[PDB]
């Protein structure tokens, strides 16, 4: 796609030496096609001075060798200086256009860890740890002896007291105030026939 | 398995060809062998300029190719989705979306941008990042509030995360940067207007994507910011907000929205022009909101209607508009001269 815009150009070409000319329409197609052999013309030019010019040893096509080419591919160059004066001088040069930029990233992680590793080659970049190399998780260490002891023992006397509450509230409840099933619901008393063989019962 | 018969053009086709030229009057079978024929020719070209393009090595066939071929039981303890060195380059991504060295927030907005295959690093990430968007919206902090939308601006252009799955803990927090009460301070709400310019920009790059689906997206937006404009009694930022929101959408948005909010919201300007006694916080704030959709909704109309009449214009547009609705229309027209 991206060549496509100097054949265009020469076009543009065309359509100047139209103008120069003084053609006021024209077909289309028939301009592209004359546009595509002045392209060939242009290579035809060069291959003949490509081999032409290779009948030295060495290579750089002068002047006179480009005369000899084109009264080869017939032409009169006389009319050269006297064209100029319809060229150079009655033809406004159109300007080219090419826009090539750089754009500019950053990525910085910081990890490289193996500069020119076993396979030592100074001509590479390695790319980082953050997206090649991997790692592990275990994330749960949670090793704090007396914050340990001290969840555990909580949650013991969470447990008392739920236990507590849950019956408390379920048995027969006698209190210490009066009506406290909220703050202190005392189970009462059971008492049962064989007091001895419950508690003396390990 | 395959059948390859040969392609041969109508003869009648190739007579009318040929007698265009004005030949003879020509029997069939001719040119239908000369239809073979070139065919044969044709197709050797074909396989020979095949031949040429599988050692140039592309499977696409140029004019040029064949302009070459013519010189002829405790379980185990878990592990998580990262890796300890990309979390640890996570929390590089937080550090410098902290980051006070704006090349470090370029850096890393860049590796948001251009990490395809992250994948992974997703949603954790971007669900507290939603969730330091409300913990900062309580802290009402612009600093943040900017760093993270373009953070979410970048997030949303790097093209291999697809956003799908992931939108709906996303886009409540760029509504409700979009909202309302953005005030660091009273003098320095100046930013805040800005912030919801970028943020209605973000939804407007949001909306192209996926509201081909259930309609959330275009339909809920919309009537949320429908309904918010109808709310009465509300700051001036939930308005500018949403009308931004809804300019953000697009010209026919515009052209179906403030159609009749052209002169209603220009019932808003002169209830707020020529107005109160005295909050000049708010006579500001609604003056230079109103000012900035004014001529921010004004590409819609002179998209639509010719620049001319524009003392009837204002007439069409309540006073209020005119003649600042006719300046923006003299910038259209320098804008049009411009092409």
């Amino acid at each position: 796609n991206y060549h496509l815009a100097r054949r265009r150009t020469l076009q543009v070409v065309v359509s100047s030496l139209l103008t120069e000319a003084g053609f006021e329409s024209a077909e289309k197609a028939s301009v592209e096609t004359l546009t595509e052999m002045l392209q060939s013309y242009i290579s035809e030019i060069g291959r003949s001075a490509k081999s032409y010019c290779e009948h030295t040893a060495r290579t750089q096509p002068t002047l006179s060798d480009i005369v000899v080419t084109l009264v080869e591919m017939g032409f009169n160059v006389d009319t050269l200086p006297a064209y100029a004066k319809r060229s150079q001088r009655m033809v406004i040069t159109x300007x080219x256009x090419x826009x090539x930029x750089x754009x500019x990233x950053x990525x910085x992680x910081x990890x490289x860890x193996x500069x020119x590793x076993x396979x030592x080659x100074x001509x590479x970049x390695x790319x980082x740890x953050x997206x090649x190399x991997x790692x592990x998780x275990x994330x749960x260490x949670x090793x704090x002896y007396q914050v340990l002891r001290e969840k555990a023992a909580s949650q013991r006397r969470d447990v008392e007291r739920a236990l507590t509450r849950f019956m408390a509230k379920t048995g027969e409840t006698q209190s210490l105030f009066k009506d406290d099933v909220s703050t202190f619901p005392l189970i009462a008393a059971r008492p049962f026939t064989i007091p001895y063989l419950t508690a003396l019962l390990p | 398995k395959l059948k390859l018969s040969n392609t041969v053009l109508p003869s009648e086709s190739m007579k009318v060809v040929a007698e265009s030229m004005g030949i003879a009057q020509i029997q069939e079978e001719t040119c239908q062998l000369l239809t073979d024929e070139v065919s044969y020719r044709i197709k050797e070209i074909a396989q020979d300029a095949l031949k040429f393009m599988h050692m140039g090595k592309r499977q696409k066939l140029t004019t040029s190719d064949i302009d070459y071929a013519l010189k002829l039981x405790x379980x185990x303890x878990x592990x998580x989705x990262x890796s300890v060195e990309q979390q640890l380059y996570y929390k590089e991504i937080t550090e410098a979306c902290v980051g006070s060295c704006e090349a470090k927030r370029a850096e890393a907005l860049q590796s948001i941008a251009t990490d395809p295959g992250l994948y992974q690093m997703l949603p954790r990430f971007s669900t507290f990042i939603s969730e330091g968007v409300r913990v900062n919206v309580v802290q009402n902090n612009l600093a943040l509030l900017i760093y993270l939308m373009r953070m979410v601006k970048a997030l949303m252009d790097n093209p291999t995360l697809y956003l799908e799955k992931y939108v709906h803990e996303l886009i409540p927090a760029v509504m409700t940067c979009i909202v309302s009460r953005q005030l660091c301070l009273r003098p320095d709400v100046d930013n805040h207007w800005a912030l919801r310019d970028f943020a209605a920009r973000l939804v407007a790059q949001i909306c192209k994507h996926f509201s081909t689906t259930t309609n959330n997206i275009q339909s809920r937006i919309t009537k949320t910011f429908t309904k918010s404009w109808v709310d009465e009694k509300t700051p001036w930022t939930t308005r500018y907000g949403s009308i931004a929101g809804l300019a953000e959408l697009g010209h026919d948005v515009i052209k179906t929205l403030i159609l009749p909010r052209l002169q209603q919201e220009g019932e808003r300007i002169r209830s707020v022009l020529d107005g109160p006694v005295l909050s000049n916080i708010d006579r500001i704030g609604a003056d230079h909101v109103q000012s900035l959709l004014l001529k921010h909704c004004a590409p819609v109309l002179a998209k639509l209607r010719p620049p001319p009449d524009n003392q009837d214009a204002y007439r069409a547009e309540f006073g209020s508009l005119g003649p600042l609705l006719c300046s923006q229309v003299v910038k259209a027209r320098a804008q049009a001269a411009l092409q």
